[PDB]
């Protein structure tokens, strides 16, 4: 009934090879941080695409001033 | 180089140590601290050293209580405080040509995939 | 089968201890709903113009009226006036139970149906629209058609009569069940205050009962009680309402006075300065807070002599309160202070907020001065900065101070202190800008405002948001305290003096306290005071 | 009002002239250190004799610790220790700052 | 009857894994009631 | 109590005291009580240290909890920033602002009420008036889209 009869405080747990639940519970913050870093990098590399500027960047206050078009009435033909 | 790299990797892994390994180490240490004393000379030497370095000799009850309190979180904290990326001291004698430089040896004390 | 035992211990039980906990829980479930209502109304006025809504002014009136009524009559009165009295007054008087257990059991259960019927009334096609102070012509069948405000009138009626019925047994309990050798003069200050509030409430509320019933009869029996064409004068309604409204806030805030006067000494390890003078000044306040009622009718247009008579006497209220604050200041100095304790933190933060609110109250007690601030945001700032800074702080301090006695658990000091700081900052930056908004000459109860006011509303909205996180942290800390199994000794607030040995104090000094409640085990027995404690006659 | 400044000094010296119980000694010693009245040389000396009589060591060093805490400046404490050194050396009293 | 209280008067059993969701759901619904209240007045509009 | 108590019995007392069982505690207290009967001159320094630590120590009754004030400060800062961020995030989902919230209309009104001497004392029609007046500035008065 028990893996170690002399010490019942030892239970085996479901696993595949070493993907036991405790290891994943320890791992989760690393995945969260890596995903956040990847998202930040992707956002950094696409901060000048016109669609991104006109959808996300400008509605943000304070910083929204910088990411505009300042050309007066003298503009595209 | 492979041996040193794997040794330092197993050193650095101690920040995510599991409960079972800690329990096994606790049992082994508790057994080993008592299996050594098997002669009058050994007991006298142990008593003398304990009195000279600390000031008193710890009774087995106190040792057992001190060891039992240790858990895996304490091990993780201590490892992250002293075993994680930190200065090390090396000493080599013999045909040590295969040993790499200091920086490559030190680079294995921390794992980058965390 | 513990189900019968379950419902006999909770529903068919008349013990005082098993009821005050339900008082606290009912107060909490009312307060959460009220705080969310306040959050939604403050988020409406973040920026000018219709916002998150289709310009529904009647909906905004319903929201403000519901917030006011439910947070003034379902949050603070039932969870402070009788919640911390019925549990604690028998402990300090020297009695095992209240005088009439059955009426004590009955009073609590009149409130849940009141809450349900108030919610149903607010869930009508129109809902109450007269605000916290509903007025006859607006309430007239001409404006509202339906069972919207009649149920609110009924809720106010039944809640008032229940509170009156919940205060008859208390006075008898603390006037006849006194300990042998406990003169009424030698009574502790907290029970003194609670008895003063009980007598004032019982003396005044019947007037509300009669006036509210006769005003409500206008909608059904078509009486001419207040009809302008029927010979009724609504100024009579205002006089009747403000013969009650003015002392209501004092009877709500006196338990805060008592709890502060109890928190200060024990955590300061110093007896309270001038007990007799303080209690006699508080009695003077209690007697004084009845003959002044027309300060709420300054711009209605009454006569000069009446205005002078009822405006000159508004100032004399300040003197005893200033004496009380000075006495507490004197008590604080000299003696030891543990400023890191959460009850001490709340007690210290109470004083400055209460005194600045009192200064704001003495600002607008003149007919020459009220004309520039009557029914503007300045009175909102005054009454909010007094109510939510005094009564709420007193309730929080009382909870954090007597919680181990109610249950027998320990909370987290770090989270409690963080919650206190966050709440203090939020409530300080919420009612701050409103002072300027009312000083500019802009009225209250307006979902829309002229454009030159946006900045201060924007500054208030962030603090309103912060208060919600404060509430969340309080909920988390309450849950943690309830399920942390942290034991508590008999008198956790007793420490050895500067010359008490660590072996002498532990064995020949335990079981001593400034008050009775700390002598018993933190989870108190069902049948305490088997024999009456006898003092020096 | 009640007792004046010096009267309580004389009264507490008289009380500490004869104390045989540790609890009473600590009680009177607590009640003395609350009138803003730093004990005179006779009062502290008699308290030390009483502590010697009732056979309690840590009370003696607690006396000097409390006097150092209560006194306003370092000069008064230095004068007190200078005028009371022989007693402490006679009764084998070790100060806190030199104890560890 | 002379029972000794266990310093536990919570009106309902509490423990870590299961009851947390029930407590949080009750808190959420009693927090979000005003929402349905404000939605009801603007249903047919 | 006449023989001197061994030093290895009264060394590093503070660390050992918690783990040490009750019986050793009573034995040490009784031994020190019997010891203090003798004149205090004959006693060693470690005996005095142990006696004082036993009496006016930190263990037992006067063992208070310590609260990390830095934790409170950081928690307050985190709560404030979370509130600000959440309010900003739920801010954008509001109804569109009135058309009069534009810089152009604000300045037009500013030059308008000056003509009709509306507050010329120290307000909208002051002699110098470098200040704004009827402009909130910042996000409240953005440029025309
Ligand atoms: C993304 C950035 C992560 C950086 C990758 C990293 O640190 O190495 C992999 C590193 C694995 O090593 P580890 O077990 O964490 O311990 C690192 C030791 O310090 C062991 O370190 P070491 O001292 O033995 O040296 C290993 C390190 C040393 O390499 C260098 O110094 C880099 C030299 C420049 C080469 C190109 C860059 O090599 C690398 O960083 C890999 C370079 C890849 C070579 C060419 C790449 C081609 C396509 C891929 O982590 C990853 O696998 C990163 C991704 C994790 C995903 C989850
Ligand atoms: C919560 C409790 C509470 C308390 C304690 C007070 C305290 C006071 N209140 Fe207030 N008040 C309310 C609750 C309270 N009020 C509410 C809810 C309303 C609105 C009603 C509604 O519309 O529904 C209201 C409204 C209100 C008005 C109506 C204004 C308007 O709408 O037109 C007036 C006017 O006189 C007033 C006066 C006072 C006065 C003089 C005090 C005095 O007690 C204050 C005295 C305290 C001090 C002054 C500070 C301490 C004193 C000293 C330091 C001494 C030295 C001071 C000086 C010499 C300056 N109150
Ligand atoms: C009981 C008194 C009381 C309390 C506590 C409050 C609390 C608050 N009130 Fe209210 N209010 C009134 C009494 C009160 N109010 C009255 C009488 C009116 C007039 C009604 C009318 O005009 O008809 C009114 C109206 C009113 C308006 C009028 C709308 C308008 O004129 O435009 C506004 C708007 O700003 C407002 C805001 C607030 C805010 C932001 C809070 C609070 O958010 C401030 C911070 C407080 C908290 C966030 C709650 C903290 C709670 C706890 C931590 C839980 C503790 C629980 C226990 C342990 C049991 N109130
Ligand atoms: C607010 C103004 C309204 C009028 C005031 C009266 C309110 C209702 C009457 C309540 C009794 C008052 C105290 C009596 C003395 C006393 O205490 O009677 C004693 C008992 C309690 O004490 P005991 O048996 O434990 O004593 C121990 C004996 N040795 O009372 C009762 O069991 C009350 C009976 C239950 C009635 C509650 C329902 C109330 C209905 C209200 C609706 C009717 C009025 C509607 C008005 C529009
Ligand atoms: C609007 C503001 C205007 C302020 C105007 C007020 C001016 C007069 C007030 C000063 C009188 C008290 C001073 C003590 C004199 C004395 O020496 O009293 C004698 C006693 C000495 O102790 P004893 O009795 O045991 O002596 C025994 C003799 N055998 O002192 C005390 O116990 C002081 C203890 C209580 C006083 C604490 C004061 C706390 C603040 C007071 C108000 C602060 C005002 C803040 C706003 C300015
Ligand atoms: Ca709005
Ligand atoms: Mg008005």
């Amino acid at each position: 009934i028990s893996f170690f009869p002399n010490k019942p405080m030892y239970h085996v747990q479901p696993h595949i090879s070493f993907i036991t639940p405790e290891r994943t519970m320890k791992t989760i913050p690393a995945f969260s941080r890596w995903a956040f870093a990847a998202v930040a990098g992707v956002f950094v590399f696409a901060m000048q695409v016109p669609k991104v500027k006109t959808t996300i960047l400008q509605p943000i206050a304070f910083i929204g001033d910088h990411f505009k078009d300042k050309t007066p009435e003298e503009d595209k033909w | 180089d492979d041996l040193v790299h794997f040794t330092l990797q197993n050193w650095a892994r101690l920040t995510v140590a599991t409960r079972a390994e800690v329990e096994r180490a606790k049992a082994q240490l508790r057994a080993s601290l008592l299996l050594s004393l098997d002669s009058t000379t050994a007991i006298a030497e142990d008593i003398g050293r304990q009195l000279l370095t600390t000031g008193r000799r710890m009774s087995p009850q106190e040792v057992d209580l001190r060891i039992g309190q240790i858990t895996e979180k304490d091990v993780a904290r201590v490892a992250s405080e002293m075993i994680w990326d930190k200065d090390i001291a090396v000493s080599a004698v013999g045909s040590i040509e295969g040993l790499l430089d200091y920086n490559r040896i030190r680079s294995s004390i921390s794992m980058n995939r965390w | 089968n513990s189900w019968w035992t379950y419902v006999n211990r909770w529903i068919f039980s008349t013990n005082a201890k098993d009821i005050a906990i339900l008082y606290l829980l009912f107060g909490l479930v009312s307060g959460i709903i009220g705080s969310v209502f306040s959050f939604i109304i403050r988020m409406e006025l973040s920026a000018p113009g219709s916002q998150f809504l289709s310009g529904n002014g009647q909906l905004y009136n319903v929201a403000i009226s519901a917030h006011g009524i439910l947070m003034i009559f379902f949050f603070i009165i039932p969870a402070l006036f009788g919640a911390f009295g019925n549990y604690l007054v028998p402990l300090m008087i020297g009695a095992p139970d209240v005088a009439y257990p059955r009426v004590n059991n009955f009073t609590f259960w009149l409130l849940p149906p009141a809450l349900m019927l108030l919610l149903i009334s607010a869930l009508t096609e129109e809902g109450p629209g007269g605000g916290w102070t509903v007025y006859p012509p607006l309430s007239s069948i001409t404006s509202h058609s339906g069972p919207a405000i009649d149920l609110a009138i009924l809720s106010l009626q039944l809640t008032g009569i229940s509170s009156t019925l919940g205060s008859v047994n208390l006075i008898a309990t603390m006037i006849n069940m006194r300990a042998p050798g406990l003169s009424l003069y030698q009574m502790p200050l907290f029970a003194w205050a609670i008895m003063i509030t009980s007598i004032l409430l019982l003396l005044t509320l019947p007037v509300l009962a009669g006036g509210l019933f006769m005003l409500f009869s206008d909608r059904n029996l078509n009486t001419s009680f207040y009809a302008p064409e029927g010979g009724g004068d609504p100024v009579l309604y205002q006089h009747l309402f403000w013969f009650f409204g003015h002392p209501e806030v004092y009877i709500l805030i006196m338990p805060a006075f008592g709890v502060v006067s109890h928190i200060i000494p024990s955590l300061a390890h110093k007896p309270i300065f001038g007990k007799e003078g303080m209690l006699w000044a508080m009695l003077s306040i209690a007697l004084l807070g009845l003959m002044v009622w027309s300060h709420h009718l300054f711009t209605v247009g009454l006569d000069v002599d009446t205005r002078a008579y009822f405006s000159a006497a508004t100032m004399v209220i300040a003197i005893p309160t200033g004496i009380k604050i000075f006495s507490w200041l004197a008590t604080l100095t000299g003696g030891a202070i543990q400023w890191s304790r959460v009850p001490m933190l709340y007690a210290i933060g109470f004083l400055i907020l209460f005194t600045i609110g009192g200064l704001t109250g003495v600002i607008l007690s003149n007919s020459v001065l009220d004309i520039a601030f009557h029914d503007t945001y300045f009175v909102v700032a005054h009454f909010h900065y007094v109510l939510s800074m005094g009564a709420l702080f007193g309730l929080c301090g009382a909870y954090y101070y007597w919680s181990p006695k109610m249950f027998g658990l320990m909370y987290n000091e770090t989270l409690a202190s963080i919650q206190f700081w966050i709440l203090f900052i939020g409530v300080n930056i919420v009612f701050g800008p409103q002072h300027f908004l009312g000083l500019n000459g802009m009225p209250r109860r307006i979902p829309d405002y002229p454009e030159a006011f946006v900045g201060w509303n924007f500054v208030s909205s962030i603090g309103s948001v912060i208060s919600i996180l404060s509430l969340f942290l309080f909920m988390y800390v309450m849950y943690d305290q309830f399920t942390s199994n942290r034991v508590v000794k008999t008198n956790p607030y007793l420490i050895p003096s500067y010359f008490d040995d660590n072996v002498i104090f532990v064995n020949e000094k335990l079981g001593v306290a400034q008050s009775i409640e700390w002598l018993l085990h933190s989870p108190v027995h069902e049948h305490a005071f088997n024999t009456l404690p006898t003092k020096s006659i | 009002h009640g007792v004046s400044l010096e009267e309580i000094n004389t009264k507490y010296n008289d009380f500490f002239s004869n104390v045989q119980d540790q609890f009473e000694l600590q009680r009177g010693l607590n009640n003395c250190f609350a009138y803003d009245i730093v004990p005179s040389s006779d009062v502290i000396e008699q308290a030390l004799r009483a502590a010697r009589r009732v056979n309690d060591f840590p009370t003696a060093v607690r006396i000097f610790e409390g006097i150092k805490v209560k006194l306003p400046t370092k000069e008064q404490y230095q004068a007190y220790v200078k005028e009371l050194k022989p007693v402490c050396n006679e009764l084998g009293i070790v100060l806190k700052e030199d104890l560890f | 009857s002379a029972p000794k209280p266990g310093s536990t008067i919570p009106f309902y059993i509490n423990k870590k894994p299961l009851p947390t969701l029930l407590y949080f759901g009750t808190f959420g619904v009693i927090f979000s009631i005003p929402f349905i209240v404000v939605k009801y007045h603007n249903r047919n509009l | 109590g006449e023989a001197m108590i061994a030093r290895p019995r009264l060394v590093d007392l503070d660390k050992r005291w918690g783990i040490m069982s009750q019986e050793e505690k009573d034995g040490l207290i009784t031994d020190l009580y019997a010891r203090q009967k003798q004149p205090w001159t004959t006693l060693s320094i470690e005996e005095k240290k142990a006696a004082y630590w036993i009496a006016f120590g930190e263990h037992g009754p006067r063992a208070f909890s310590h609260i990390s004030q830095k934790t409170v400060f950081w928690g307050t800062v985190a709560g404030l920033t979370i509130g600000v961020v959440l309010f900003g995030l739920i801010r954008t989902q509001a109804a569109p602002s009135p058309r009069t919230m534009t810089r152009e209309w604000q300045e037009k009104s500013n030059e308008y009420m000056k003509e009709n001497k509306i507050n010329p004392i120290s307000g909208e029609a002051s002699e110098g008036f470098k200040g704004r007046g009827q402009i909130s500035g910042g996000i409240f008065s953005p440029s025309e889209k």
